[PDB]
């Protein structure tokens, strides 16, 4: 219902790669809550650009220093500028880049802040374009954003994965009831995850993969390190005895099911299959407990709460 | 290498040839340290290139690299390093004029393959290199001869003794991995697993059989033999052949390649599928962890992280085995990993220097406690991390870290270990926490431990006895009091485990020595009720010779004075007990318990028991800064200087002399613990026992070596510094009062024919039955500043001994009967100013009465001013500061307060400001010749630096190093006026009170650069206080308040007040003879005018509503002072007069127009009650002697027109303000022209802004001459500029004269450093900071040759400088301009104490109505307005403000 | 004659004391770092010696000469004045409003509409009042 009207009304929407391609300013700026970053963004974007990114953290007078010489040769020579953690320098974001902004077409330069932290300058801030990076509330939408980022069996095992990361970092969401505690997962829990799948598929050539191993090394490792919770760790081990049980028809959500490779196809026709199944999906409106396994009675807590504040908010913006 | 620089070669042998000189000239019959020092802090960069050719310089210090390469033929210098740069091996073996080979910490002796050949020609770091790669070679060679021979049958209890430990550890994994492959081949492991258990017994009776060294191997080998069998029987338990490859996949596997012609990378260890290799590294026989399953999960995840060459990361609470695990990986994956204790010392730059040098090395570097560091550190290293991360990556040669290409090991990796979720420990920014992967580590399996660490030891039922450990442990942990400082996990169980070692000889290998060790490690922590607790658990879950040392206690108690007791001899052997094992031990209990007793009492037994000498130094930790206590480094130089406790193991790990061989080293920390400061020392507190510098240097702890930690809570200290050290717990008192008077007796005594019988007859008059009486008694009582009834025995004590031996002269003229009559009065006074000595009069009287009834009445009474034998003033000396009124309660103080003096016992004077402190304390020592008085006053941000700049001009450095007065007959007394008001730390410590509790307990304190112990010789100390009830102040510890003697001040009653201020009044009142019989009128008059103000406005209505007897001794002084520059007086102006003073003085401070009504119907009401006048308001007031030559009444019109005339003259030749008159800005000038007609006059002008505050002050000073000084304080101006400014103007106003007024904004004050020196300046008559060093013989010789030219005959410093200081309270005059004062250093400024008690405040305030209608009627008076027709409208009275 | 200086510049104290002598008007930007060296200046405080008008900036007295103005700029809304300068300043605030930002909306969209049209309703409403100034 909260969607309805983004859904109903506007017909597009802007991305990271999208708000700096289709903007006239050479400034910007990414805000987040603290345990997210959004600088591996920032590098893929600039890989897709064929630009050169600099990522400087601003803690100490020699990075400072550093800023200033790469922020120098970078007006005159191009190239991307990434500054880290600008609220450890407020002193020097305040006078030196206040100065620098107020007074080449390849050159663009970012700044990393927390949404929480320390208040930024307000003519500094006017000045740049701003952002805020967060994840996909969709879980869809979140395996086709992992899916568009990348033999049959690595294609497979990626499918699987994206699928398990997408239902991971959607029940995070989910505080008491998902979890215990808040945890964050990301691109780094997925790259390494990643890593393990192709190191078995290529240690294992007979095709006899070792779905138990993978299970335990994914729910104990990868995604399990940062879990401090016994019930959080049975959490996360039930989601990778639900993905990676590796049977002949995997049925992820009660709406599709992911067929398993045959032995006479190509790697191009097994994405273009997945990608197929990923298009016909479809999520329905009570996918927090459709798709996370989970009692109808937890998550209408949560998104009545959150549609009560968002209708809350709106009716006092209404009322003035 | 002297080639390289030619001139510094050249001043090399210069100074090399001067040196040799001066040691010619010394053997025919300073400036050399200087030499060298001046060419060593030149040879840094040197140093630092020297570095790069050995890489393991970088855990040197410059002076052991400068003896590394000094060493150039001896090579024995470089084989007392080898800790330093390897970590496992502690020496070089010689002979035959070669290497033979290394040997370990642990005693183990590696032998070469061959010889290294040392040459005269060859560098040390080139014959490092080459140790370095032949010591790999040879654990190479070992395991290899050592795995062939086992994989031909022979078995392992035979190679033992042949092969090292490292190599019979490898070849056992290989064979072991080879073996259960074999295994799984099938579905076989019965026969495996038998010849393993076999095996297993084998070692263990090898063990019960062998030496040494062989035992530490088979103790070493045990633990993975035992790791062994537990996984070949989980995979003998498994069902499936899947489940049973799964259970294979996830643990550490050794295998050896086959094809590779490379030795060195021929052995590689496989876990879930990733791939490390094995580094050959020698690492001795290091202690060995337990196989837990979170060891092997740990293990899991950083072969994980290291497969993607990220970083290790580890984090959960304290005590889990995260830093020992690190170090257990890095022992299986063959190398030694370099432990850093990280620090909010760490920045930036020693953390890349520190990242530089682990990456040159190929070191593995673990940082623990990776979040102590600053977030901005934290952050600003997160590049270099990805840099390494990047390169170790792709294979990159080389990184640019610190600006310097320097080569990048692949075998480098970076460990972290963290424990969030404590107070003080910041959080990791998220592109730092992406560079690596995190493990939880909450939980380990202690049960395991203890099991097979029990089973290693011996003890016949290993797991029985573990399951009764743990289960013991987590049940105290469960039914204990909740109290912070009760921790009961793996450290605790590791410390129990580790005292079952040395008890089996004695108790045997079982549940006896299990009892013994527990109750050594966990009773004495524990409280009362917990002891018991503990008892009843231990009795219900457990089954079930020390008289030397008892006698060695007693010996030690009974010479150094103490009382043995059943709690003083329990504590001394519980301290005992710890100490035989836990090398730091935390002392914890009430203040003056009895902590330093017992430890001082236990090392003494223990020296006497042994034959060891104890070298012990005590360093009180909050007195000194962290950089201080550890050290820094200078950034202009990058060279380390030492930390006091630095200093000190450095001193005691050299051993110049050898004194240190032989002894045992105790550091005692007495203070209050602060983790910021005690968690830099974690390395050194648990079993790495390293100190990890900045600068990458690394003391070892030796085992004499041990810490203390005496303080009085542990509320801020966190568990991960209470679990490494064991803890004594105080729970009541170790001493009786009895006792306590006894020991107290004695030890007055021997600080001193009648000796004895002295000694008798006060022992016998001090009754402990009718003692203990009072002394439950006293406990009733309100006690200002409490400090227990077991504290005041030392004052009461000293006080008795002092007062009965300053009679010793007039002893031998009485009888038995008057000799015990007088004693027994010395004791009474004595008793009653120690235990009711700070109460009220009231609470004194009562003691007195009660000390009187409970003595019995057949023994002299003492009263309230008994004692033991053997005023007119003048007009002009109403204005001495140093004159008193004598009366009863003033000399009753003065007595009091010169007899604990002189009973060599701190005073502390408590006391509402203006009651006499200040007075009594001079008034007692101005008729005294044996003491010189200096007058520090205290402000919330106080320094030692301010007290010892105190000490600078009074004092003498003499060299062991002792601070002693410069007078040798006067003493030094060192008067601290606020003692409460120095703030509390973050942590709640106050720096100069423990300073000063260091100076009065240990009579002394440490110098911060030089590392030196300084001696008080004959230095006093008196501090006087405010009650803290009272706002701004804060509680003394404790600690401070129970070594000095507290007396508490009162305000004089009314009828005191009185009769001190007739006589006041008779001497101004001499003046005029011809009203000499209005004294008693005049002084009630102002008394009950003061009691009035005082009763009416308080603080409640405004923070600076503050009166005291000081208002009255102003008011004292003004109408003296107007009376005699005034004409002839009637009775109407001696009465308009003191009001006129009364307002200026009383009510210049009130803001309210309500206040200021109310208090001039009060003063209508005085006049009327006590001297039966027109109009007597402030504007109708104007006294000035500004229209005459005399200060008298003047009239308003008049005194217009010459503030008109001479603002006129003002703005015409200074400053062109245009402004108007009006009545308000008169008075405030008349009132700022009074101000700064004074003596000591100082203005606090309070107003809003734009209201003339600074242009009035401009215009005052210069009617009376003044110059105005207006400091230049901008944005990017700092103390320093603040000093030149404020030293030049002290400077000018003493030396050349100058009458100056110094005009001090609001603004000008840009931090409270600021506001400090103000306050020095206000409440001195300078800033002794200003004037030291040099700068003080400048001063000297400039203040000598201005007083010669003055003619003046002085010639003493003391002369010299108190004509300065003269010259500056006669011709300075400082006003605060305050514009808004809501401010927070606004409100700082009010309420600071010496610019409160210094200044007249002016509360100008606002305009009001009547000053704005003036201001605008007699300024739109002049422009053509009246030109049209007006109708006057018909409004309110109260509507119209004008007229 | 407008110079631009900043606070938060180097050579401020120097290029600030030139101007004064030459007489050239001064725009100071970054307002909320206010440098209390020019106190004087502010409170127009000045030292009158015949026919010259002096004033102290710093430690050495400059010459003011008399057609020397002083403006302080500041971009930050909510930032920080200390009391001295702001009981003495005539602050004036330039925030964009509802009637501006109508103005500046409709101006852009004749702009992107008709140009020709808007370059002539401006051109007459131009020459409008001139004739009416004339
Ligand atoms: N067994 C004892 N017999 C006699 N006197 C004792 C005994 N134990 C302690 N005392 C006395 O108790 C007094 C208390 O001082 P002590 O040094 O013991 O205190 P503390 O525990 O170190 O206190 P603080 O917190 O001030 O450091 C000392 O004067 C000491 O002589
Ligand atoms: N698996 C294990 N086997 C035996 N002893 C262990 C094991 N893990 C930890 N310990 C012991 O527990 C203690 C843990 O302390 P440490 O790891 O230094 O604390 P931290 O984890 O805070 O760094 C060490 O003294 C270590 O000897
Ligand atoms: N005999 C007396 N008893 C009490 N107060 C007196 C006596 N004689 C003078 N006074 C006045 O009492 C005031 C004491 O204030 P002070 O000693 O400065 O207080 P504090 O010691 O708390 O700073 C002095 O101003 C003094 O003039
Ligand atoms: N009686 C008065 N008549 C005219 N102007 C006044 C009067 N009193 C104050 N002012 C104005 O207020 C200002 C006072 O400034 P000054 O006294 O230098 O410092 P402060 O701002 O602290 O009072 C002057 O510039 C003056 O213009
Ligand atoms: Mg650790
Ligand atoms: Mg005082």
């Amino acid at each position: 219902a909260l969607n309805w009207f983004k859904n109903e009304f506007f017909v597009d929407e802007w991305n990271i790669a999208d708000v700096v391609a289709n903007s006239e300013n050479n400034y910007f700026t990414m805000a987040s809550e603290r345990d997210v970053d959004g600088t591996f963004k920032l590098i893929e974007l600039a890989k897709a650009s064929k630009e050169s990114l600099k990522i400087i953290p601003l803690g100490s007078i020699e990075n400072l220093n550093y800023a200033q010489e790469e922020i120098s040769k970078s007006k005159i020579e191009g190239g991307w500028i990434l500054l880290q953690n600008i609220q450890m320098s407020l002193s020097w974001v305040k006078t030196y880049l206040h100065k620098h902004v107020e007074e080449h077409e390849k050159f663009k330069m970012f700044m990393t802040c927390h949404l929480t932290g320390d208040k930024l300058p307000a003519p500094l801030l006017q000045r740049t374009d701003r952002v805020v990076y967060e994840d996909i509330p969709g879980i869809l939408d979140t395996v086709k954003d992992l899916w568009g980022s990348q033999g049959v069996w690595s294609v497979y095992c990626t499918f699987l994965l994206s699928w398990f990361h997408a239902l991971i970092t959607a029940r995070t969401r989910l505080v008491p009831h998902g979890f215990s505690k808040k945890y964050y997962f990301n691109d780094c829990d997925f790259q390494f995850a990643s890593v393990y799948l192709e190191n078995v598929l290529a240690t294992n050539s007979t095709n006899n993969i070792p779905w138990a191993q993978v299970r335990d090394h994914i729910a104990t490792i990868v995604y399990g390190g940062k879990i401090d919770e016994e019930k959080d760790l049975e959490v996360v081990a039930k989601l990778c005895a639900h993905v990676f049980c590796g049977s002949d028809n995997l049925q992820i959500v009660p709406g599709v099911r992911i067929p398993q490779p045959l032995l006479q196809q190509s790697e191009e026709e097994e994405r273009a299959r997945l990608t197929a199944i990923l298009s016909n999906t479809i999520e329905p409106a009570d996918s927090l407990s459709s798709w996370l396994q989970l009692p109808r009675e937890s998550i209408l807590d949560y998104e009545r709460l959150q549609a009560k504040e968002v209708a809350s908010s709106t009716e006092q913006l209404l009322q003035e | 290498i002297q080639n390289f620089l030619p001139l510094e070669t050249s001043k090399f042998k210069s100074l090399t040839s001067e040196y040799k000189m001066i040691t010619t000239r010394a053997f025919q019959l300073k400036l050399t340290i200087d030499s060298l020092k001046m060419i060593k802090s030149s040879l840094s960069t040197f140093l630092e290139r020297q570095r790069r050719q050995f890489p393991r310089f970088y855990f040197l210090g410059n002076d052991d690299l400068l003896k590394i390469i000094g060493s150039g033929k001896h090579h024995d210098q470089v084989s007392k390093f080898m800790k330093k740069m390897f970590g496992s091996i502690e020496s070089i073996i010689f002979f035959e004029d070669s290497i033979t080979g290394v040997r370990s910490v642990e005693g183990e002796v590696l032998n070469l393959n061959e010889k290294i050949e040392l040459k005269d020609s060859i560098q040390a770091q080139e014959w490092l290199n080459i140790l370095d790669t032949e010591i790999k070679l040879s654990v190479f060679t070992q395991f290899r001869d050592c795995l062939g021979q086992l994989k031909d049958g022979t078995d392992i209890e035979v190679v033992v003794s042949k092969y090292i430990f490292q190599a019979i550890l490898l070849s056992a994994q290989v064979m072991w991995t080879e073996l259960v492959e074999k295994c799984l081949q099938t579905n076989e492991f019965s026969k495996y697993w038998k010849e393993v258990d076999m095996k297993i017994k084998g070692l263990l009776d090898k063990l019960n059989k062998s030496s040494d060294n062989v035992k530490k191997k088979i103790e070493a080998l045990l633990v993975e033999y035992l790791h062994f069998n537990n996984v070949i029987g989980q995979l003998k338990n498994c069902s499936t052949k899947e489940e049973a490859r799964l259970l294979w996949a996830k643990v550490q596997k050794f295998y050896q390649k086959n094809d590779t012609l490379d030795d060195l990378n021929s052995v590689f260890i496989s876990q879930s599928g990733y791939l490390l290799q094995y580094k050959f590294e020698y690492i001795g026989i290091p202690e060995r962890l337990i196989y837990t399953p979170l060891l092997l999960v740990g293990f899991a995840t950083l072969t994980d992280s290291l497969h993607q060459k990220y970083g290790g990361c580890f984090f959960g609470p304290a005590g889990t085995g995260k830093t020992e695990t690190v170090k257990a990986f890095g022992q299986n994956l063959g190398r030694v990993v370099v432990v850093f204790n990280c620090d909010d010392s760490f920045d930036y730059q020693v953390l890349s220097r520190l990242l530089v040098g682990i990456t040159q090395i190929g070191a593995w570097g673990c940082f623990d406690e990776f979040n102590r560091l600053d977030e901005k550190v934290l952050s600003a290293v997160s590049a270099n991390i990805q840099q390494i991360q990047n390169g170790l990556q792709v294979g990159k040669s080389h990184i640019t870290l610190l600006e310097e290409e320097t080569p990048l090991s692949p075998h480098t990796a970076v460990f972290i270990t963290l424990n969030p979720g404590y107070n003080g420990r910041s959080e990791l920014p998220e592109n730092l926490k992406k560079s690596f992967r995190e493990f939880s580590m909450k939980s380990p399996q202690s049960g395991t431990i203890a099991e097979m660490i029990l089973q290693i030891m011996g003890f016949e039922d290993s797991k029985s006895l573990a399951s009764k450990i743990v289960h013991f442990l987590e049940l105290l942990s469960s039914k204990c009091s909740s109290m912070n400082h009760y921790h009961f996990g793996l450290r605790t169980l590791k410390g129990v485990l580790r005292n079952c070692s040395p008890l089996v000889s004695e108790f045997g290998e079982g549940e006896k020595t299990v009892v013994e060790s527990l109750k050594r490690v966990i009773l004495p922590s524990l409280g009362d009720t917990d002891e018991l607790v503990f008892k009843d658990e231990l009795s219900k879950i457990f089954d079930s010779n020390s008289k030397a040392i008892v006698q060695c206690l007693k010996d030690a108690g009974q010479r150094s004075g103490f009382s043995m007791s059943e709690e003083f001899l329990k504590k001394c052997m519980q301290f005992y007990y710890m100490q035989k094992t836990q090398q730091a031990l935390i002392l914890v209990g009430k203040a003056g318990c009895g902590k330093t007793a017992t430890w001082k009492t236990v090392i003494d037994a223990m020296a006497i028991f042994d034959g060891h000498a104890n070298v012990v130094y005590v360093i009180d930790t909050k007195v000194l800064t962290k950089e201080s206590l550890y050290g820094s480094m200078l950034k202009a130089t990058l060279e380390w200087r030492d930390g006091l406790f630095t200093s000190i193991l450095r001193r005691v790990n050299d051993d110049i002399t050898g004194t240190f061989k032989n002894s045992r080293i105790w550091v005692v920390f007495d203070s209050d613990l602060d983790p910021e400061y005690v968690e830099a020392m974690n390395s050194v507190l648990d079993d790495n026992k390293i100190l990890t510098l900045p600068n990458g240097e690394r003391l070892p702890i030796p085992p004499n070596f041990r810490i203390l930690f005496e303080t009085d809570n542990l509320d801020h200290t966190t568990p991960a510094t209470i679990t490494r050290c064991g803890l004594l717990w105080f729970s009541t008192d170790v001493c009786s009062i009895s006792s306590k008077i006894d020991h107290l007796l004695n030890k007055s005594y021997e600080a001193l024919f009648e000796l004895d019988k002295l000694k008798d007859l006060i022992s016998d008059s001090f009754d402990m039955a009718s003692l203990t009486n009072i002394f439950t008694c006293s406990n009733d009582l309100v006690h200002i500043l409490g400090v227990r009834t077991f504290n005041k025995l030392e004052t009461a004590v000293q006080l008795a001994v002092h007062l009965i031996s300053s009679y010793r002269q007039w002893f031998q003229n009485l009888d038995d009967k008057s000799l015990k009559d007088v004693i027994t009065l010395l004791i009474k006074r004595s008793l009653l100013y120690a235990l009711a000595g700070d109460s009220t009069g009231e609470s004194q009287r009562a003691f007195i009465q009660t000390i009187n009834t409970y003595f019995g009445h057949d023994s002299q009474e003492l009263s309230d001013y008994s004692t033991i034998v053997i005023v007119s003033l003048e007009a002009h000396e109403v204005m001495r500061p140093d004159i008193v009124i004598p009366t009863i309660d003033t000399i009753k103080h003065e007595k009091i307060f010169y007899d604990l003096l002189n009973s060599k016992r701190g005073i502390i004077l408590c006391g509402p400001p203006g009651s006499g402190k200040t007075m009594i304390m001079n008034n007692a020592l101005r008729n005294s010749s044996l003491y010189d008085v200096v007058g520090i006053n205290f402000s919330k941000d106080t320094t030692t630096e301010h007290i010892l700049s105190a000490l600078h001009r009074h004092t003498n450095y003499v060299t062991g190093l002792t601070l002693l007065p410069k007078s040798d007959i006067k003493n030094l007394v060192l008067f601290c006026d606020e003692i409460n008001l120095p703030k509390l730390d973050k942590y709640g410590s106050q720096n100069v009170v423990l300073f000063l509790r260091q100076l009065m307990e240990k009579q002394g304190f440490w110098k911060t650069p030089e590392n030196k112990w300084v001696t008080i010789e004959r230095i006093h100390i008196v501090g006087a206080c405010n009650p803290p009830t009272d706002p701004g102040r804060i509680p003394m510890s404790e600690r401070f308040t129970r070594h000095a003697a507290i007396l508490y001040l009162g305000y004089p009653s009314g009828k005191s007040l009185s009769q001190i201020y007739e006589i006041y009044y008779k001497a101004i009142f001499k003046l005029v003879p011809e009203f000499r019989s209005y004294t008693e009128p005049f002084a009630r008059a102002s008394v009950h005018l003061y009691n009035e103000c005082k009763a009416r406005y308080s603080t409640g209505l405004q923070s600076h509503y503050l009166f005291s007897p000081r208002e009255l001794t102003r008011l004292v002084r003004g109408v003296y002072t107007a009376i005699n520059t005034g004409p002839r007086q009637t009775l109407r102006s001696l009465i308009r007069l003191w009001a006129y003073e009364a307002w200026r003085i009383f009510a210049d401070r009130l803001v309210g127009v309500k206040e200021k009504n109310s208090f001039e119907q009060l003063l209508y009401e005085t006049v009327d009650k006590y001297l039966p006048l027109g109009n007597i308001s402030s504007t109708s007031l104007l006294f000035s002697g500004l229209l005459s030559l005399d200060f008298k009444e003047v009239n308003k019109t008049d005194l217009v027109n010459f503030i008109e005339e001479r603002f006129k003259t003002f703005c015409d030749e200074e400053l062109e303000v245009p402004m108007v008159i009006h009545e308000s800005m008169v008075d405030h000038i008349l009132r700022i022209d009074r101000a700064l007609k004074q003596v000591q006059g100082h203005m606090m002008l309070i107003g809003a802004s734009r209201t003339g505050k600074t242009i009035l002050t401009r215009f005052v000073a210069w009617l009376n001459g003044l110059k105005i000084v207006q400091p230049k304080i901008h944005r990017h101006s700092n103390l320093s500029d603040f000093d030149m400014i404020l030293k030049k103007a002290i400077s000018d106003c003493s030396l050349k004269e100058s009458r100056t007024c110094l005009i001090i904004d609001e603004s000008n004050i840009l931090e409270t450093a600021f506001l400090e020196r103000m306050n020095t300046l206000l409440a001195n008559a300078d800033i002794p900071d200003l004037f030291q060093g040099e700068e003080y013989d400048k001063l000297l010789n400039n203040l000598r040759n201005k007083t010669r030219s003055l003619g003046l005959l002085l010639d003493t410093e003391q002369e010299l400088y108190d004509w300065f200081v003269g010259e500056i309270a006669k011709n300075l005059h400082v006003v605060f301009t305050i514009c808004d004062p809501t401010n927070n250093k606004s409100s700082a400024m009010i309420s600071s104490p010496a610019l409160f008690n210094r200044c007249i405040i002016n509360w100008m305030g606002d305009w009001d109505t009547k000053t704005m209608s003036q201001v605008a009627n007699n300024m739109v008076d002049v422009v053509p307005m009246e030109f049209t027709d007006f109708i006057v409208p018909e409004v309110n009275k109260e509507l119209v403000f004008t007229e | 004659k407008t110079v631009l200086l900043s606070f938060l510049e180097e050579g401020f104290v120097k290029r600030l004391e030139n101007a004064v002598r030459f007489g050239s008007v001064v725009i100071i930007q970054d307002g909320e770092f206010f440098d209390p060296i020019i106190s004087r200046l502010i409170s127009r405080e000045f030292n009158h010696a015949g026919n010259r008008v002096t004033v102290e900036i710093g430690d050495h007295e400059v010459d003011v000469s008399g057609d020397f103005k002083l403006f302080i700029h500041s971009c930050d809304p909510s930032g920080d004045i200390p009391i001295f300068l702001r009981s003495r300043v005539r602050l004036v605030h330039f925030v964009t409003n509802k009637e501006s930002i109508e103005t500046r909306i409709f101006d852009i969209t004749l702009t992107e509409e008709n140009a020709e049209m808007q370059r002539k309703r401006e051109d007459l409403i131009k020459l409008n009042t001139e004739y009416r100034l004339k």
